[PDB]
RNA sequence: AUGCCCUGACGAGUAGGCAGGCGUGGAGGUCAGUGACGAAGCCUAGACCGUAAGGUCGGGUCGAACGGCCUCUAGUGCAGA
RNA sequence: UUUUAGUGGGCCAUUUUUGGUAAGCAGAACUGGCGAUGCGGGAUGAACCGAACGUAGAGUUAAGGUGCCGGAAUACACGCU
């Protein structure tokens, strides 16, 4: 298990979707900020959509953390992974996406040695 | 951290304020005044109750 | 203003080198509290004598309570007001056991029947009227006459639920 | 068209103030003034000379200059967003003392002379003005002065 | 609500670290934050603040200008402390003796220097030898000596030289600038 | 076409935007407008004022 | 050698001097608070068996609370909000009764609720509310040393000795009042009476003077 | 030690300014980085991180290249014309 | 102290005003606002009342309300119609 964090708290798990997304395909759903006069959004009235902003933020004893309470790590392979080696509390590895299946045995297998928890342990395995 | 307010917490109210016991030994707050008998004179009476 | 309470308030007029002792002016104000008793006074005196609350002081202020407050009184209150065009002198006769009540009751029927508000109303004299047949009005004289008594017919009994279940009676 | 000539709107500020036309009194070109006076601006109005333009009516100022006839002023005009020095060369029956300027200097001497009597005997003699303070407790006494006042006056019309 | 005197999130106006990104001037202004804190002495904090300031903010200290200040009456064992470069003066022939402590030298300062006899010293060393600028003479350049600030307030009735490339008779001299061309100024 | 002429409207919070500001008064002012006679004695009396402060001391 | 079971006992004993003191002192003050208030009652008896008139000594301290907010405020009045530091609504500071402040609460009085107030709301509204103003930085009292630190000066000891210079005006009651940060008060918890709150408290509103009821209404909004 | 910590106040915003970041093509350096045991692309009301720009992973499809960080550079970010 | 952006069509309200029979008309003065601004109330509304806004929680309120739509007394009281 990982270290005791306070509960983790997101103060907003919605996705902040774009104006009109819903409505236009080629309007994406990425977040763009109302550059217009007379929007409504822009102008915050009520029942519209929220806008990004700072107060939002996650508490810093929490922010990066995971459910299970981790930083991830992203990693190629064995010497990637063997420098997570005296933060096994505070830092799980994710395996990269491209890292062929012959390769994802041998980095589960000194993960396992390690004690390094691996948030995807399942990827390009013969199930 | 963390704002006590005296009124409530007694600790509190004798950290500031030693009298803070004295005044309660004593109890100073519920305490008696001296039993005088002085009497208004008539032209205030009157005045009082003038028209 | 359902409880004014009436005032005995003095003022003074500041003593200046060439007068000192000035002459102590006196009102009866009935108002809710002390400070609208004061601010009433200072109105009245400004309209009376030159002086104002800058150039005055107040001596005193007391509370007068009703000397009878359960005797059954009747009332002849003469009263100056302004309506929509003008300004009239008015007497009214008010039955009540105080003269704070007497007052409270000239207000509400004053703002009833004359639309007029308290910025609108000068009380002149509340005077006790002490003998039977100087009252005046018909609508008092008739609660003087002798051995009185009536009913109150259609008695309307006030109900806690909102459903009843007797269809119920005004018998009294 | 407008009009905006070095006296417009001047009809009444140079004008010669009821039965006190004519010609100056002798004073007004008898009082000496020092570099460093501060000093009010009122043009007469029956000397064309030397006056000074109506913005400055009412102004009061400082002596720089000190000339055969005339004396210049330091005034503060508000331009726009800030203040702007200007310098003033004005004939002395423009121009009289400021009266502060004297009531001032004789608190002046009042604090020097009790910061003597002070230091004579008596340290901390609490030497600067106060506001006008609230009144104390008064006993006001009711000897040939019984309260008695009546109420509000019923309204007549007595046209 | 709040009706606000001042404006809000006001940033102080001056530097509170140095805008360059030399590492031996990072180092300096770790030596002298900690002086400043440590050390309660206003020099330190003097030094500190000027450690931060730009380029022409730094004027440089001229050895003329360093044997003047030590001209001064008691001055003449203090350590010259100039924040900045030490250029070389070749109209001045007598130097005293002397310890300057700057941040650079010229050839030529230097050569001058520890050839009366002097001594040269960065600001670490001072710092050692003084940690408390005790029996010191902090020397500034003249900031508005600069060819920037002759043309700094531009207008009428100024006499503060026109911002013009060539120069010469042609060259703005005649209607605005002299009363038989039009007006002057 | 026709438009708005003047106003001063908004023209007084535009001027306290920055605090109508007053003019920053000095010891010696300039002598501009100072009377030339007055000046060119002043010049002398400060010049034997000068050499009576340095006799003075030395 | 450090000496930490000789050095502890000294502070130690330091602070029960100090809080000797303070005893005393506020033994003294409440001794100086019954007998002004006793001779003050006994007066306007004496007075009245005299047939004499007592008037009181006029008052020399209100407290004056914001009850309007920030927008629409003309700029005398807004900038007498600001020298008075009721900046926000609920916003509540002691003022010394002169000419000079009398003339400011005529100025700002359509946006402000004061009165005269009892050593009872001063009390509550130091011990619960109260501020300093310390490098400046809103510091809460909690501690009669820190109110030392800055005021002891003035010989402003301890948080009664600051009441007592608040309430009985002394010579250090600019600086005392300047101390503390002005008092961030709440709604008051049973209203305000009074349907409309932006009328004369005379004419059935909130604002002005509203004598000695200011007790109540600044007691419900702390 | 543009780190960590303590204390206090503050947070509206068009036009506009400034800052700190996200992303794209190409260049120098590095991870002796990833890859036909599957690179890139693409699809995915599957998952994780970031206030967000975005980033990461799982599954499908695919078949030859392509990433992280430190810098450099610009023909570098689209809903409208 | 330097430097530079945008702007140089304004409009509404209270009060003081000019022209006009007048105007949601035209033109000024002082302040506050809208523009540039959401929120609660005025059913609705650029400007009115209240109050100006980081993200949440609890409490108290303003203005406005409390038959029902609709959260909150078919409250209490004196009359008038
Ligand atoms: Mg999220
Ligand atoms: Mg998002
Ligand atoms: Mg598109
Ligand atoms: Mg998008
Ligand atoms: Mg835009
Ligand atoms: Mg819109
Ligand atoms: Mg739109
Ligand atoms: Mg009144
Ligand atoms: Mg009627
Ligand atoms: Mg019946
Ligand atoms: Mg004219
Ligand atoms: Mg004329
Ligand atoms: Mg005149
Ligand atoms: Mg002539
Ligand atoms: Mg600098
Ligand atoms: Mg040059
Ligand atoms: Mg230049
Ligand atoms: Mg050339
Ligand atoms: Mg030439
Ligand atoms: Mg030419
Ligand atoms: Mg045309
Ligand atoms: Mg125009
Ligand atoms: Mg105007
Ligand atoms: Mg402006
Ligand atoms: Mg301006
Ligand atoms: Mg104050
Ligand atoms: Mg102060
Ligand atoms: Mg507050
Ligand atoms: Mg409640
Ligand atoms: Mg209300
Ligand atoms: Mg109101
Ligand atoms: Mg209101
Ligand atoms: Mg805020
Ligand atoms: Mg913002
Ligand atoms: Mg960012
Ligand atoms: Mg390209
Ligand atoms: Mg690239
Ligand atoms: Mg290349
Ligand atoms: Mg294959
Ligand atoms: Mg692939
Ligand atoms: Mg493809
Ligand atoms: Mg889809
Ligand atoms: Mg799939
Ligand atoms: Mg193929
Ligand atoms: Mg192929
Ligand atoms: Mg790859
Ligand atoms: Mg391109
Ligand atoms: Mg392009
Ligand atoms: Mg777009
Ligand atoms: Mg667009
Ligand atoms: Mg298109
Ligand atoms: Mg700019
Ligand atoms: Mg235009
Ligand atoms: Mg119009
Ligand atoms: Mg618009
Ligand atoms: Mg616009
Ligand atoms: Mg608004
Ligand atoms: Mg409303
Ligand atoms: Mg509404
Ligand atoms: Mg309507
Ligand atoms: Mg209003
Ligand atoms: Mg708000
Ligand atoms: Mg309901």
């Amino acid at each position: 298990a990982s270290l005791p964090h306070p509960k983790i708290v997101k103060k907003h798990t919605k996705k902040f979707k774009r104006h009109h997304s819903d409505r236009y395909h080629r309007v994406a759903e990425n977040w763009r900020k109302q550059k217009g006069i007379d929007s409504v959004v822009r102008r915050r009235f009520r029942g519209n959509i929220s806008q990004p902003k700072i107060g939002y933020g996650s508490n810093k004893k929490t922010k990066f953390l995971s459910p299970s309470g981790h930083k991830t790590f992203l990693v190629a392979n064995v010497k990637d992974l063997e420098t997570l080696t005296m933060h096994t509390k505070t830092y799980a590895a994710e395996i990269a996406h491209n890292i062929s299946a012959k390769n994802r045995v041998v980095i589960l297998a000194r993960a396992k040695a390690l004690g390094i928890k691996v948030t995807n342990p399942k990827g390009r395995l013969a199930l | 951290v963390l704002k006590k307010n005296p009124l409530k917490n007694k600790q509190v109210l004798l950290r500031l304020n030693p009298y803070a016991k004295v005044f309660a030994a004593e109890k100073l707050g519920s305490k008696k005044a001296e039993k005088t008998g002085t009497k208004p004179a008539a032209v205030f009476t009157e005045t009082l109750k003038h028209d | 203003m359902a409880h004014f309470k009436e005032y005995q308030v003095i003022g003074r007029r500041l003593p200046t080198e060439s007068v000192p002792e000035p002459k102590l002016f006196r009102m009866r104000i009935f108002a809710s509290n002390e400070v609208i008793a004061k601010s009433r006074y200072w109105y009245f005196l400004q309209k009376l004598h030159k002086v104002k609350k800058a150039s005055g002081e107040i001596v005193s202020i007391n509370q007068i309570n009703e000397a009878h407050p359960t005797k059954v009184k009747n009332f002849g209150v003469w009263v100056r007001y302004d309506s929509r065009s003008g300004t009239h002198n008015m007497y009214k006769e008010i039955r009540d056991v105080s003269r704070v009540a007497a007052v409270e009751t000239l207000y509400q029927d004053m703002a009833a029947r004359h639309r007029a508000r308290f910025r609108s109303i000068h009380i002149l004299k509340v005077a006790e009227i002490e003998k039977t047949a100087d009252v005046k009005r018909q609508y008092v004289k008739q609660f003087l006459t002798k051995d009185l008594k009536f009913p109150l017919p259609h008695r309307v009994q006030k109900s806690t639920k909102t459903f009843s279940y007797k269809r119920p009676s005004t018998f009294y | 068209g407008k009009s905006h000539g070095y006296r417009s709107r001047t009809r009444y500020m140079f004008q010669r103030d009821f039965r006190k036309h004519g010609a100056v009194h002798l004073s007004t070109y008898l009082k000496v003034y020092k570099v460093g006076d501060i000093v009010d601006i009122k043009a007469n109005g029956s000397i064309q000379k030397g006056m000074p333009h109506k913005f400055y009516q009412g102004k009061t100022g400082v002596v720089y200059n000190v000339t055969k006839s005339s004396v210049g002023v330091i005034i503060n005009k508000m331009v726009g967003n800030r203040y702007l020095e200007k310098r003033l060369n004005l004939r002395v029956e423009h121009i009289k003392h400021s009266k502060c300027r004297q009531e001032f200097l004789e608190r002046v001497k009042a604090n020097a002379a009790k910061r003597a009597e002070a230091k004579a005997q008596g340290v901390a003699v609490q030497l600067k003005r106060q506001p006008a303070q609230p009144r104390e407790s008064r006993i006001v006494s009711t000897e040939g002065n019984v309260p008695q006042t009546l109420a509000p006056v019923p309204y007549e019309t007595f046209i | 609500g709040i009706d606000h005197t001042s404006k809000q999130h006001k940033r102080s106006g001056h530097r509170t670290a140095p805008k360059s990104d030399n590492v031996y001037l990072k180092l300096l202004v770790k030596l002298y934050t900690f002086l400043a804190r440590r050390t309660d002495a206003p020099f330190n904090k003097v030094v500190l603040k000027a450690l931060f300031l730009s380029k022409i903010n730094r004027p440089p200290v001229s050895v003329s200008r360093i044997a003047r200040a030590l001209k001064q009456e008691g001055a003449a064992n203090k350590t010259v402390v100039v924040v900045g470069t030490v250029t070389d003066d070749a109209r001045i022939f007598e130097f005293p003796k002397t310890t300057v402590a700057a941040l650079r030298f010229t050839a030529g300062a230097r050569a001058k220097i520890v050839k009366a006899g002097g001594e040269c010293i960065t600001l670490d060393q001072l710092a050692v030898r003084a940690p408390k600028g005790q029996n010191t003479l902090i020397l500034r350049g003249p900031r508005n000596s600069r060819e920037a600030v002759r043309h700094f307030g531009m207008g009428p009735h100024k006499g503060k030289a026109p911002r013009i490339l060539s120069t010469g008779r042609k060259f703005e001299r005649a209607r605005g600038r002299r009363r038989s061309k039009g007006f002057k100024v | 076409a026709k438009s708005k002429n003047h106003t001063a409207h908004n023209q007084t919070r535009k001027a306290h935007r920055n605090g109508i500001k007053k003019p920053k008064t000095y010891k010696y002012p300039s002598l501009k407008g100072v009377d030339p006679k007055f000046r060119r004695n002043h010049k002398h009396a400060l010049h034997g004022t000068a050499k009576a402060l340095a006799a003075a001391k030395k | 050698a450090e000496q930490v079971a000789a050095e502890r006992a000294a502070r130690k004993a330091a602070n029960k001097e100090k809080r000797a003191i303070i005893l005393e002192r506020n033994a003294a003050y409440q001794k100086e608070y019954e007998t002004a208030e006793r001779n003050i009652i006994q007066a306007k008896r004496d007075a009245k068996a005299a047939g004499s008139y007592y008037v009181e000594a006029q008052h020399k301290l209100v407290f004056v609370v914001r009850i309007k907010g920030i927008n629409k405020i003309p700029p005398k009045p807004r900038k007498v909000l600001q020298l008075l530091r009721l900046t926000r609504i609920n916003s509540g500071t002691f003022v010394k009764v002169t000419k000079a402040t009398l003339e400011l609460l005529k100025l700002i009085e359509p946006y402000v609720a004061y009165g005269y107030p009892s050593y009872s709301t001063i009390r509550q509204l130091v011990y619960k509310r109260g501020f300093g103003k310390i490098n400046k930085q809103r510091v809460p009292l909690s501690d009669n040393a820190i109110i030392e630190a800055n005021l002891g000066k003035y010989g402003i000891l301890s948080i009664d000795d600051l009441i007592h210079e608040i309430i009985t005006v002394g010579p250090h009651f600019k600086q005392a009042n300047n101390f503390l940060w002005p008092f961030k008060l709440s709604n008051p918890s049973g209203g305000w009476g009074v349907p409309r709150k932006f009328k004369h408290f005379i004419q059935g509103g909130s604002f002005g003077n509203r004598e000695e009821f200011i007790n109540k209404l600044v007691k419900s909004m702390n």
